[PDB]
This record gives structure tokens, sequence and C-alpha cells, in this order.
């Protein structure tokens, strides 16, 4: 268990980058002697919030399109490439949207768009 | 099962903090259809008129743009008696703008603007587009006997 | 006053209606105007009227049929009347405009000349007879000067004067219905893009693909020789602000794929580009390509016919750049002579530092050009200068490229890794140092990667006891 997980980051496309960066020359330091949170902590360099609940109480992380949280299970993950929307989203809602547009084009398992509030270019991966 | 978070949220912040001169509920001979009314504007020839709307959200909501009528006739350049409204947010894109972005109250903020400031561009009552355009007296007095024959009590 | 017209033409042609034109004399605007605003279905027959009451075989009909249009194409415009009436009397207004005499439809064409320069154009609905008349005017072979030259110097006429900046757009994709000449469609196009400078960016590739579907049938040299030459100036002017980023990337890239839907049925498009982009002579490949015109030819190597031709020419043009380079810092007459112009390896990589903005077509040709490049100039002549270093500095440059690309684009680097592994794995038939010295600083960069890729380093491993040592160790 001590032993290094599988381990991802969701989320935002400027704030994931530097935690994989970090991640990537840190992980060396990782040692299976002390415990995951204690090791969390030394390879990531940071301290975790403890349930940040009562002063965002309708902050809406929520999907931005069906404006719920907890879509069958999924979460809003997939936001916004964007300092001013930061708007979360859920997969489901996202690529329903974007599948209609005359902008979408798909690649892969990728579709580039708008995002629905702020119309700045989105990517979303299957 | 957008259509139901929708729902859900919209109704709620509508009946408790809705847009001021405008009320939105649940549409008690149909629950499914909502029920819009838009208070007379100050300063317009709809002064002193209280307009019902029918206000049905697709079942692709928010995915697709509410389809919404004038029950109450108005005399309006981009509005025909039948209360059907020339406005780009009722239709989804490239020619109208209608997104999960926007919601019921903020397009019926767009209507209660439109009631204010009418835009010839779109017209659906060429006679009143022009007559809006040239005659705005005649308009403005049709317009207001208009509310008081049908947005009156 | 309106059922005393519908009776006229109920029975008989020019009889009584071309008299009743004499008549009333007095204006067709409150006729139509004033009549449509109540009831437009009215104009709709009306029209259907005065025409057949006013056949052109007489030039009191002629006339009154001159006058009618001036009106009818100020209403529209001027008027918000509905666009369904619109639909209908344009319809009229095309269906018959086909057999005039010619000094009358050169004087509509100037009051439409007159209208580009001027005239609120609010809708170019009224521009939509302006195909059809250069048609009927060069139909019409008889001298007013013949009609085609009446054409040519109309079409020059309308190039000359300004455009609309708002619906320069809609003029343009206006040619596309005319038979032209190459003249022709290369002065209008050649002011189309006059207009690209003095506009917003957004709307520049929806122009650009009405400048395509023209060019199909004109100048394609001159449509991608533009294109080109601007995104050239704007990247460079970019740059050197550095020393409108996160649009200037989606602009780029649109019109990328926007030119490969063209090439894809329009297999000379390609070819025209390509022999643009030609090294040939050296001091050519220093004026014509760039950190645009590259991304571009890298969206095209996903074409089936085009892949392959394309980079045969950036990988031996890529030599080169080290050629030339090389050859001019052994020597110090060179470095004098030359005032030096970024090199090509430079501008492939500020590609990859661009890519970011996720145009992720063009990532197919970098990996595929990226492994072309060492398994071209890999070791093998070591198990000189000339044979060597320029082919070490190529390889360097596949890896360099990889690394960056790995680096950047989260979604490739599972098939990187994947298509070092082959070359790896098997071989040591052939030398691999390069690809486990990229492999190393791959993987050093961010090792989180082989967790995703376990099912692949497990059967590298199941070659583990045929593998040589140096290899297996490394
Ligand atoms: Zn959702
Ligand atoms: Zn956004």
């Amino acid at each position: 268990p001590t032993m290094l997980p599988e381990c991802f980051f969701l989320g935002a496309d400027h704030v994931v980058k530097p935690l994989g960066i970090k991640l990537s020359r840190n992980i060396h330091l990782w040692d299976p002697e002390n415990s995951v949170l204690q090791n969390l902590k030394d390879v990531l360099e940071i301290d975790f919030p403890a349930r940040a609940i009562l002063e965002k109480s309708d902050f809406t992380m929520d999907c931005g399109i069906c404006y719920a949280y907890q879509l069958d299970g999924t979460i809003p993950d997939q936001v916004c490439d964007n300092s001013q929307c930061g708007q979360p989203f859920h997969q489901i809602c996202l690529y329903e949207w974007l599948r209609g547009l005359l902008t979408s084009r798909q690649s892969f398992n990728i579709i580039f768009g708008e995002c629905p509030y702020c119309s700045k270019p989105i990517t979303l991966k299957m | 099962m957008q259509r139901a978070s929708r729902l859900k949220r919209e109704l709620h912040m509508l009946a408790t903090e809705p847009p001021p001169g405008i009320t939105c509920w649940q549409d008690k001979d149909q629950m499914d259809d909502l029920r819009a009314q838009i208070l007379g504007g100050a300063n317009t020839p709809y002064e002193k008129g209280v307009f019902k709307l029918e206000v049905i959200i697709p079942e692709r909501y928010p995915f697709e743009p509410p389809q919404i009528r004038f029950l109450t006739p108005i005399y309006h350049p981009n509005i025909d008696s039948a209360g059907r409204i020339c406005l780009d947010v009722l239709k989804l894109p490239p020619k109208g703008a209608w997104r999960p972005s926007l919601n019921i109250a903020t397009v019926l903020t767009s209507i209660q603007l439109l009631m204010s400031e009418p835009n010839p561009d779109d017209p659906l009552m060429a006679d009143i587009s022009s007559e809006f355009k040239y005659n705005k007296p005649a308009f403005l007095k049709n317009a207001r006997q208009w509310t008081e024959k049908h947005a009156r009590q | 006053m309106d059922q005393k017209i519908l009776s006229l033409a109920a029975e008989k042609t020019a009889d009584k209606l071309q008299e009743f034109l004499q008549t009333l004399r007095e204006g067709d605007l409150t006729n139509l105007l004033q009549n449509q605003a109540v009831k437009g279905k009215v104009a709709g027959a009306l029209l259907r009227a005065i025409f057949k009451g006013s056949p052109c075989s007489e030039e009191a009909g002629t006339l009154r049929r001159r006058k009618i249009y001036t009106c009818c194409i100020q209403l529209v415009e001027s008027g918000d009347l509905q666009k369904e009436i619109v639909s209908e009397i344009i319809g009229l207004l095309m269906l018959e405009a086909h057999h005039f005499p010619g000094p009358l439809l050169v004087e509509l064409a100037n009051e439409f000349i007159s209208a580009v320069r001027e005239g609120s154009l609010v809708n170019g609905k009224s521009l939509e007879l302006l195909p059809i008349i250069l048609t009927a005017l060069a139909t019409k072979k008889e001298n007013l000067l013949s009609g085609e030259e009446c054409k040519k110097q109309l079409i020059n006429t309308l190039c000359s004067g300004r455009w609309d900046q708002q619906y320069v757009i809609q003029l343009t994709s206006m040619f596309k219905d005319v038979p032209l000449t190459a003249e022709e469609v290369e002065f209008v196009v050649e002011k189309a893009l006059s207009m690209f400078s003095k506009m917003n960016l957004q709307e520049i590739p929806p122009l650009v693909y009405q400048l395509l579907v023209l060019s199909s049938k004109g100048s394609r040299k001159s449509v991608l020789e533009g294109i080109i030459a601007f995104f050239s100036a704007l990247d460079k002017q970019h740059n050197e602000e550095q020393s409108p980023s996160g649009e200037l990337r989606h602009v780029e890239g649109t019109i990328i794929l926007h030119i490969v839907f063209a090439i894809k049925l329009d297999y000379e498009l390609g070819r025209e580009l390509v022999k643009h982009l030609k090294v040939g002579q050296q001091g050519d490949s220093n004026n014509n390509l760039s950190p645009f015109s590259i991304a571009l030819l890298l969206s095209v190597t996903r074409i089936q016919r085009f892949q392959d031709q394309v980079l045969d020419l950036l990988k031996t043009s890529v030599v080169k750049s080290f050629k030339d380079l090389q050859l001019l810092q052994g020597s110090k007459f060179l470095q004098n002579l030359v005032p030096h112009r970024s090199y090509v390896s430079t501008m492939i990589l500020e590609v990859v530092k661009n890519s970011v903005h996720s145009w992720d077509h063009v990532t197919q040709g970098l990996v595929e050009l990226g492994f072309i490049l060492m398994d071209s100039y890999g070791p093998k002549k070591v198990l000189p200068s000339l044979s060597r270093m320029p082919n070490q500095h190529a390889c360097k440059l596949g890896a360099n490229i990889l690394l960056e690309t790995f680096k950047i684009h989260e979604m490739i680097r599972q098939e990187i890794l994947e298509q070092v592994l082959n070359r790896v794995v098997t071989r040591a038939s052939s030398p691999i140092s390069h690809f486990l010295d990229l492999l190393s600083n791959i993987v050093m960069y961010a090792p989180l990667v082989l967790q995703s890729c376990s099912s692949k380093v497990t059967e590298a491993f199941d070659y583990l006891s045929f593998l040589p040592l140096q290899t297996v160790q490394r």
C-alpha cells in the first residue's frame, strides 16, 4: 500500500501542469517506509484542505450545464482553461453540447470547442 | 436529465429571487409547462399591463432554447399579435445564440429589454415596425390602448 | 385601387396595361411600399402584372421596368420588410432580368457600384441580382465596345472602388457564380486579400474558404501566397512584440484545416502549394517557408496521396539548414554577407511551441517526421564532417522534436513511447544508441507515463534474453 499507487489529476490545463512536472522531478523522493499522505506532502510539496465545506455552500462547482452536483456517479471534473470562467462541467454534458456545434471538430478521442459560458477554446478527451 | 436539474434550480431561484417586474411559476394547469408574467414597463405604452406567457422548456433543455409565447396580445414591431418573438436567443446557432450559459431568468430579462427597445431589423409586423420608425406617437397610442384593452383586468 | 390591375392582367397582354402605365404615371412607391406594409402577397402578384404589362418590345415599357427595379432594390434595403416577401420579390427580379437590351443593365450595375461605395447594404440580398446581370450582359454579343468588354471594365470598377468592410465576404461570394477569366478572378481576390488587413481576425477564415472555392476557377498560387505572406508577417510581429496568442493559434489552425478540406477535393491545389514550398535552390527556401507554412504542411501529411511528397521535402530541406549554417559557420566571409535568417529546426520547434493550443492534426506529421529523421540519419557509419555531422545533427533534431512534443501533448506520449520501444527491441541487428538516449530523456522528464504503457514494457522484457547486453543494461 505504502508502495506507489496509480495516480492522476483532474482539473485545469493551467492548474494540472505544474503538479505533473513536480511529480516527475520528485517521485524518487517517494519512500515506502512512510505513509501515503506523508509521502504525498514531500513529493507534491503542499498540504491538503480538510473539507472546505460551509463557506462555499452554493459556489457552484456543479456542471454549469445541468447546474447539478452528482450526475449518475459522475462529478464535474472538465474545466475551462480560462481565469475568468473556471466554470466546471461534466464529460457527458460537454460532449452532448459540443457535438451539435459547427465550430466543433473531433480528432481521435478528443473534441475541440467553445466553453459554453465564455466562448474560449476548451478540449474534451473521452 | 439535464432538464431535471436545470428546472429544479431555475424554478426555485425564480420563485425566491426573480428579476424585477418578471415572474415565472410552474403552470398549475400544466405542471410540465410554465406561466410567465411581464409587468407593464415605466415610460412605455406597455405601462399598466400584465402580459401572461406560456413558457415550454424543450426536453433537450438546456441544449435547446425555451419555446415562449405571449398569451397577452401585444402591439409590437418585432412581436406579432399571436405572441411570436423575433429574438436570436430563442433559436440554436449560427443564426440564434442559445447556450446553457443563459437561462429562463436572463432570456425573460432580454424579452422585457426588447419590450423597452424594439429592434426594427427583425420585423414580424412590418406595419407596426414602419409606424415605430416614422410615427412614434401613433404606435405609442395604439400600443397603450392595446395595453389597457388586452393587458388589463 | 389594387383590383383595377388584376382585371387588366386577367385577360390580355400590352393592350390596356401599356396604356394603364401612361395613365397613372405618379410613382410605383405608394403602390408597393404602403401596399407591402399591409399585405405583400399583392406585390408578388402585382409585379407579375406590371412586367407582363410593360413588355420590353417598347421603350415606355422598358423605362417603367428600369424604375420599378431602382425602387424595389431601395425598399428591400432601407425597409424592415419580412424575409418571406423578400424571398419572393427578389425571386421575381431575378426570374425576370434575362431579356434586356444593353445600356439599361450597365446603369443598374452603376447603381450597384454606387451602393458598394456608400449605400446601407444592410442585407447583400440586394446584390443577389449582380451575379446574373454580368451573365445576361455577356450573352448579348452586340456593340452598345461589346458586352464582355463592358463586363470587364464593370468588374474592374467593382475592384478599384472601396468595399463595405462589413459584407466584403458576401460580395466575394458573388463572383463564385459568374463565369470569369484569370485576370478577372485575380483582380477581385487580390482586393479581397488587401481586406484581411482591415478586419477582425475571426471572420478571415470563412473569407479564406470563399476565396479558395473561387480560386478553384482562378488563382491558387495567389490565394495561398496571400494567406502565407499575411500570417508570416503576423507571426514575426507577434515574436518581436514578445521580445491575442490564444486566438492567433485558433485562426492559423482553422485556416490550415479549411485549406485541408479543399486540397482533399482539388489535387492540383496541393501540387501548387508544394511547388510554391519547393526548396529547389536554397535561396528560395530562405524567402518561402515559415513557422505557419510548416504547421500547414505537417497537417497536410494526413492526406493519403500527399503524406510522403511533403515529408521528403521537409527532411531534405532540414539537412541543407544544417549544411548552409555548418558551411556558413566554418567561414567569416559568408557570415559578413548573409544576414542570418532563422534556420529550419528553430522554425519546426516554434511550431511545436505554438502547438500547445492543440491543433492535434500536426502531431501525426511531427511523430512521423521525427522517427523518419533518426531512422534515416542514425549512427551506422559509426557501429567525417560532410556525411556525419548533418546526419547526427538531424538525428538530434528528431529526438529533440519528440522529447519537446512528449513534454507538451499528454495525448501523444503513449505512441511516441511504443514507436521508440519498437525500434529499440528487435534490432541491434542495426545500432540503436540514439533511441535509448531519447528513451532516457523521455522517461527522465516524465516517467509517470510507463504506468499508463505497462503492457508494452512487459513485452520488451519477453525479448530480454535475445537482446544484446549494452542495450539491456541501459
Ligand atoms: Zn452535467
Ligand atoms: Zn469558459
